[PDB]
RNA sequence: CCGGCCGGGAACUCAAAGGAGACUGCCAGUGAUAAACUGGAGGAAGGUGGGGAUGACGUCAAGUCAUCAUGGCCCUUACGACCAGGGCUACACACGUGCUACAAUGGCGCAUACAAAGAGAAGCGACCUCGCGAGAGCAAGCGGACCUCAUAAAGUGCGUCGUAGUCCGGAUUGGAGUCUGCAACUCGACUCCAUGAAGUCGGAAUCGCUAGUAAUCGUGGAUCAGAAUGCCACGGUGAAUAC
């Protein structure tokens, strides 16, 4: 249990966060129930969707949530019409007037998210898992990555023994607190078991 | 310790005498961290301690200390079948730590109503070549005769 | 006097504000008594990070939450009101009084 | 022990038991799972088999059993020794 | 925890919302000093026909995303797991490692 | 007119203030022997005065609060000597070798995770 | 120097040497004392002859030495034999007061018995 | 009204935002013209200033399927579900971690100085009024540098007890209580009074600690209706020693 998460040790440094509210003691625990389901239903319905970071933003008695995405265009549907058609089932669950805003994602390959969920749903449908991660660690660094690093983690190929394996290209710094470093993590729910990927992206150093 | 070395801090003179000493048989005296009823008992030492010397306050405590400052000690090198106690000549503060021990040391062990009381029935003999201070000192020094063969 | 008290969380975005909030009815109203920070709360927690048998092995964790005061000595009529329809960034509440 | 500005409990359903008890005036053995119950002095000389976690044991108030409680009668372990 | 657990937890804060007001009179008539044992005697074997159910001080905290009864914290509504795994995503404001 | 030193120590901080005088002494709206009950502790407030001849020449007014009886005369004396060099600059090389213009910044160590002090680990064994 | 059916001691002060009896401790010997108008740091010799008689019925009123002996040994005999869990607990030597008995029962039951 | 409370004042403390500073940089000297190291003028700080967080590749088929998720297998009028009482608190006994002790550097009584960090709405709960006391009554004050929790204790001044199982130690049981709580028998904490064990510094063995450390003495907090000798956090006093 030897790494900390690279993204709670660069909260206040170089990366923000998601949900960015005030409560008092009082109710804070009422928003926190709120702001996890609102993003539970986000992510089963947007599954097919490519939305990488939810962001609740909760000012005066009203929530507005952000949506990162690699595309509006199954993200918004026709114009103006999923933007209102999930509204009204996210104004039921907080019971607030909501206001789903949208950010559009460009570089699809350089989001630790996106490559998650790009190599999980290609080890769901029985690709050669080596494969899978090689495109990862090589598009990166087409679109401008100074580092990468995957690994699947946990009974690969079938075989009964388990095991985890990696790859690098580029440099990835970790000690280095001021390192654009995107994490995260996907689940393979697969006809042997659990696979986990982790995924490392170094951009640059956000200078103070 | 095995790399380097430091020296010393510094140790604060006292409201009483102007010494650097006094400073030190306190600090020896203390326990559990108590400067205050520390202080106070070799405060109401050298009063009495001077009365049946008739010297000066301060320097009847220095005599009493000479008698029992120990000159040879046996450090163990161990380097042979068994141990080896092999004797050094001491510098001068480790004569002077050493002595200022044994006279805290044998003050507990008295059986008289003050603290007070114990150590000024010690410190007297301590001037007077008797006691328990200087039976320490004479059982360092005789370990440090029967073992004049090594070097 | 025309109490207004900010908490929040981020500690630049209540200074954000502040030169936002002055700078609403500097131009209205003088006089204004000013900028006064107060203590932070650096509201602390602990937990355990094993899921079943480590009692040593543990987190540290804090929130800390910032206080401003700006101070309004005597309202005009223009003061307040062009104030009032103003509202204030995410991560802040606001608490406007008079007494 | 309880407080005396609230004063004694008993439950109302062995309240109303022993009532039914004494009124009627019988010797049956009344089984009850009211352990908590404080014993009141109409209570004596009824035979009132308060349970103890697994079966039902007979208690018959003596006079000396008013300020105590039913379950002090009905032992919950059981122990003969190690060896 | 098991989902017999949690819903035996709901239905301890349902029946001990309906019967608030009606447990807090029986109390108060023992509180005062200064009423009579004919209404002493009235309040305080009452009571106990009242749900158990309905006392507040029977509902257990519980972590408000699994169901577990220990390592609670009452700020989050969580246990010691889940607050440290949302944590270092970023959605509780705030709260990050600390050092001094 | 007036002369001012700072200074602080463990939890502690005085306020000195100096006019010229008798060598009148107010600690706390009180007198140098009502103050400071302990003889140590009446001792080390005077330590830069000892050093210097200013003895006479000045009157000192002090009002500390916080920390302890050691804590609040080491901010006493800290402070009594910035105000001998507030006055006259000269005085700063002696007091430098007394070791009187530096704060001994010595602060409390914090308790840590799996300790029961600062630094006393519990009590292992083996088996 | 004699109060209450035993012998007090001589050299010891006033409140102190009355604890001897069977009955007081040091607050009931202030209330003996105060209520009787004698100070509290002269012994019970140099008392005079006037003061050891009132000071008696200072004490009669109390329930002492033979009169407290009865009924703590008719309070714990009427424990026995009723068979609550209070006398159970005294007719078997393990303790009374809710305390754990898996270890540091080593009052009630006496020090270690070794396996035989 | 002798109390910063109250004119007023922005000094000082304190608060918290932004800049400042420390880099072997300037000084001699050793060494290979190197890297470095030794001593120093300065300075609040000197050479990693002090503390933290940060745990590379992998090892132990290390721990957790009972936080959660999950391949497989197994259960289905029961291995699922609801209820009351009982149990998780048992005791010939064995080991680990603690608190309190064995006293005069102390116990009691009386007067009296000195902190830091915290929490608070179904919350904390001034004063007044009773109660031997924990508490109760009436009921202000505060969503809080405003108000309360809150009295720091060790210490110092004076006084006593003068080496006894004691004016040391507090276990243990008898009779009364209070409180929170539908409910204190099993199986709660606390008060008052009566009782007043072992214990007089512990064989072999073994542990923690290098400076504001150890030792010491208080204080808060989280879980929580209640229930800390535990866990986490805070200041006061403050050593010995490293050839
Ligand atoms: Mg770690
Ligand atoms: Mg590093
Ligand atoms: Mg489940
Ligand atoms: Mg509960
Ligand atoms: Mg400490
Ligand atoms: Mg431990
Ligand atoms: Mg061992
Ligand atoms: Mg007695
Ligand atoms: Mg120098
Ligand atoms: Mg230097
Ligand atoms: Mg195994
Ligand atoms: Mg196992
Ligand atoms: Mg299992
Ligand atoms: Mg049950
Ligand atoms: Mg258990
Ligand atoms: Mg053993
Ligand atoms: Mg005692
Ligand atoms: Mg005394
Ligand atoms: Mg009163
Ligand atoms: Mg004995
Ligand atoms: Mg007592
Ligand atoms: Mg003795
Ligand atoms: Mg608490
Ligand atoms: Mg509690």
């Amino acid at each position: 249990g030897q790494k900390v998460h690279p993204n709670g040790i660069r909260l206040g440094i170089v990366k923000p966060w998601n949900s960015t509210w005030f409560a008092n003691t009082k109710e804070f625990a009422d928003n926190l129930d709120s702001d996890f389901k609102v993003r539970q239903y986000l992510t089963k319905e947007l599954a097919k969707a490519s939305v990488s970071r939810i962001v609740i933003e909760r000012p005066a008695k009203s929530i507005r949530v952000t949506i990162h995405t690699a595309r509006p265009g199954i993200v918004i549907g026709k114009k103006g019409e999923d933007v209102e058609k999930l509204r009204k089932v996210v104004a039921d669950i907080a019971g607030v007037p909501a206001q789903i805003n949208i950010a559009e994602v460009r570089k699809p390959e350089l989001d630790a998210k996106l490559v998650a969920d790009s190599i999980t749903s290609q080890l769901e449908r029985r690709v050669m898992f080596r494969r899978a991660m090689k495109r990862a660690v090589q598009n990166a660094m087409r679109l401008g990555a100074k580092g990468i690093k995957v690994e699947v983690s946990g009974r690969l190929g079938g075989a009964e023994i388990a095991r985890t394996e990696w790859y690098r290209e580029g440099r990835v710094p970790l000690h280095t607190l001021r390192a654009d470093i995107d994490y995260n993590t996907s689940e393979a729910h697969t006809t042997y078991g659990v696979i986990g990927v982790k995924v490392w992206i170094f951009k640059g150093e956000i200078l103070g | 310790p095995r790399r380097r070395v430091i020296g010393q801090r510094k140790i604060l003179p006292d409201p009483k005498f102007g010494s650097e000493l006094l400073a030190k048989f306190v600090n020896i005296l203390m326990v559990d961290g108590k400067k205050s009823t520390a202080e106070s008992i070799v405060y109401s030492a050298l009063e009495t301690l001077a009365q049946r010397s008739g010297k000066s306050e301060l320097e009847a405590f220095e005599v009493a200390l000479e008698n029992v400052r120990p000159t040879v000690e046996v450090k163990s090198r161990r380097v042979g079948g068994s141990t080896y106690q092999v004797p050094v000549e001491v510098r001068p503060v480790r004569r002077n730590a050493l002595a200022m021990r044994w006279i805290v040391e044998a003050a507990r062990k008295r059986g008289d109503k003050s603290m007070a009381l114990r150590l000024a029935n010690e410190l007297s003999d301590a001037a007077e070549n008797k006691g328990t201070a200087v039976k320490k000192r004479e059982d360092v020094h005789r370990m440090a005769e029967a073992n004049k063969a090594f070097a | 006097r025309i109490r207004i008290r900010l908490k929040a969380f981020d500690h630049r975005l209540i200074d954000q504000a502040t030169a936002e909030i002055v700078e609403t009815a500097k131009r209205t109203g003088a006089q204004v008594r000013g900028p006064i920070p107060l203590p932070t709360r650096k509201e602390r927690f602990t937990v355990l990070i094993s899921p079943h048998v480590n009692k040593d092995a543990r987190d540290q964790y804090e929130i800390r939450t910032h206080l401003r005061l700006v101070d309004i000595v005597e309202p005009t009529e223009k003061t307040v009101d062009a104030l009032m329809r103003l509202d204030l960034a995410a991560g802040v509440d606001v608490q406007i009084s008079l007494g | 022990p309880r407080s005396l500005k609230k004063g004694p409990f008993i439950d109302l359903h062995l309240l109303k038991k022993v009532e039914k008890a004494v009124e009627s005036g019988d010797k049956k053995p009344l089984r009850t799972w009211s352990r908590r119950s404080t014993i009141f002095p109409n209570m004596i000389g009824l035979t009132i088999a308060v349970h103890n976690g697994r079966q039902h044991v007979p208690v018959f108030v003596t006079d000396e059993m008013v300020g105590h409680k039913l379950g002090e009668f009905a032992p919950t372990r059981t122990y003969r020794g190690h060896a | 925890a098991k989902q017999s657990m949690k819903a035996r937890e709901v239905k301890r804060v349902a029946l001990a919302d309906k019967y608030f007001a009606k447990r807090a009179e029986l109390k108060a008539i023992i509180s005062d000093v200064n009423a009579s044992d004919e209404d002493r005697w009235n309040a305080v074997l009452k009571l106990q026909t009242l749900p158990r159910d309905s006392s507040p001080s029977r509902q257990r905290n519980r972590c408000r995303q699994t169901g577990r009864p220990h390592g609670f914290l009452r700020k989050f509504g969580l246990s010691r797991i889940k607050v440290r795994e949302a944590a270092m995503r970023g959605e509780i404001p705030g709260l990050k490692k600390a050092s001094w | 007119n007036q002369y001012y030193g700072t200074g602080r120590r463990k939890s502690s901080a005085a306020r000195v203030f100096i006019k010229p005088g008798n060598g009148k002494i107010v600690i706390n709206q009180r007198s140098l022997e009502q103050y400071f009950g302990r003889e140590t502790a009446r001792m080390v407030v005077r330590q830069p005065l000892e050093l210097v001849d200013m003895v006479e020449k000045l009157d000192l007014y002090i009002t500390v609060k916080g920390g302890g009886i050691s804590g609040q005369a080491g901010a006493i004396r800290h402070g009594i000597t910035r105000a001998l060099m507030e006055y006259d600059e000269s005085l700063r090389s002696e007091l430098r070798k007394a070791g009187f213009v530096t704060r001994d910044a010595r602060q409390v160590e914090r308790k840590k995770v799996g300790l029961r002090k600062a630094r006393r680990r519990p009590q292992f064994s083996k088996r | 120097a004699r109060i209450a059916g035993i012998n007090i001691p001589d050299h010891k002060h006033a409140v102190i040497a009355l604890t001897s009896i069977y009955g007081v401790g040091k607050t009931r010997s202030k209330a003996i004392l105060a209520a009787a108008g004698i100070a509290e740091d002269v012994k019970i010799s140099e008392l005079s002859e006037g003061q050891i008689d009132t000071l008696r019925d200072e004490v009669a009123k109390f329930v002492v030495e033979g009169d407290l002996r009865r009924e703590i040994s008719m309070s714990i005999k009427r424990l026995m034999d009723l068979g609550c869990y209070r006398g159970l607990r005294h007719r078997r030597g393990l303790p009374v007061r809710g305390q754990r008995t898996k270890t540091n029962a080593r009052t009630r039951k006496g020090p270690r018995k070794p396996i035989k």
